[PDB]
């Protein structure tokens, strides 16, 4: 249904359905504490859902899933997409971690909050990392689309029908990042190796997001309702 | 059922 | 000195350097079955780190730099060998050849099971795309090297391996398209491993056995920041 | 560390 991509149309799709950047409540007046620290995080983050969830139908490949496997990838990639977007915002401010434009922190300011800071330089790190591959935006959106589609894949005969067409779908993303570099000037050991780069560190962006989710659902300063439902899924 | 709800606009 | 391998002195080099297949100790309660487990990831730890230093590369880094690798790639590397040993065996986790286990004998440890049906949907993931054992000996070492580096030499070494995994692709008569497919095919189950060990370490840290002195110090190394 | 040893060893 949406296989039939070439991949100038897949990144504009991708690119014409990006969120806003939205903004946070603070406020410099207000001295900070843990508890506003993480009402500021928790209502950003909340409203980015409802975007979110609107962006994911606007994927290729997404709707064609039933509604339950819909429900179950975002269940699974929420945090994983807020971080890179996090991560992607925050490229051209070196130690610093722009939340909202509005909001923008360093390690320090991560303290604030028990166990936040180990996070906080995981992603500053992961910021960086990207700056220094001087990652390109439709590169950006690719992979973003591909931790959607890849973080709960695997966690019926219907169900393995699923699993197939999204992997032909990741696979035209693939096609998509290739297609990107080669465009870009780069060679074909360079296509590869930063195709291998790029996707290696969707690994650190799920371990920061299992770190993550470990310490949100130990928890004062109330989640959302939304936010709950995300976060129950996970135990 | 919240984000069942919104992904059902 | 890594840098300078070839392709094919990369693969053996990586297959020459694999570690046996051990044997767990000769029905399960709760209590057993995490003891047999146990006793059998202690051993097999002691023949990762021997592993580890023949991984080219991985001597160049200060000790320091070793033991970070290691500690948060441990159960990763146990996960990855598992997955393939079960590679013929179709339903089942051949944690040893006299334990091969099913989702049922998983049941018997609390939280197990969700593990268990990952570990399996990853054997049967690395059945369907026919994982050879020059790609796994190079996925393996990538989880060495990569988990965790964000936590430059490193990323020379992980471009050859990356280098290398095309390299066999070629050999086998992939084209172009279905060679970088491949590849980020296997780099994205690498991604459901870290989440597989992450939750993984989340019950081991909480647990009953006698568990090692040099097992409780690799779960102590994730413990610092629950 | 016991990690520290083993990768010392022979
Ligand atoms: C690990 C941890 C400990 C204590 C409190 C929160 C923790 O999670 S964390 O890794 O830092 C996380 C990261 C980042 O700060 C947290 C966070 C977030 C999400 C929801 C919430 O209710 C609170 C925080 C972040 C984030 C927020 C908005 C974005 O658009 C993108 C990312
Ligand atoms: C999550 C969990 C709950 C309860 C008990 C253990 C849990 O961890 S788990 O994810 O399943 C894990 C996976 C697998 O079973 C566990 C395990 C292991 C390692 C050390 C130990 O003391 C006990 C278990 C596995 C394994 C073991 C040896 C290998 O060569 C390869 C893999």
């Amino acid at each position: 249904l949406a296989l039939s991509l070439t991949a100038d149309q897949m990144v504009s799709a991708l690119l014409d359905a990006e969120p806003p950047i939205l903004y946070s409540e603070y406020d410099p007046t207000r001295p900070f504490s843990e508890a506003s620290m993480m009402g500021l995080l928790t209502n950003l983050a909340d409203r980015e859902l409802v975007h979110m969830i609107n962006w994911a139908k606007r994927v290729p490949g997404f709707v064609d899933l039933t509604l339950h496997d819909q429900v179950h990838l975002l269940e699974c990639a929420w945090l994983e997409i807020l971080m890179i977007g996090l991560v992607w915002r925050s490229m051209e401010h070196p130690g610093k971690l722009l939340f909202a434009p509005n909001l923008l922190l360093d390690r320090n300011q991560g303290k604030c909050v028990e166990g936040m800071v180990e996070i906080f330089d995981m992603l500053l790190a992961t910021s960086s990392r990207f700056r220094m591959m001087n990652l390109q935006g439709e590169e950006f959106v690719c992979l973003k689309s591909i931790i959607l589609l890849n973080s709960g894949v695997y966690t019926t005969l219907k169900s393995l029908e699923e699993k197939d067409h999204i992997h032909r779908v990741l696979d035209k993303i693939t096609d998509t990042l290739i297609h990107l570099m080669a465009k870009a000037g780069l060679t074909l050991q360079q296509q590869h190796q930063r195709l291998a780069q790029l996707l290696l560190i969707l690994s650190h962006i799920r371990h920061m997001s299992n770190k993550g989710m470990e310490h949100l659902y130990s928890m004062v300063v109330p989640l959302s309702d939304l936010l709950l439902e995300m976060l129950d899924a996970h135990r | 059922k919240i984000l069942h709800r919104l992904l059902q606009d």
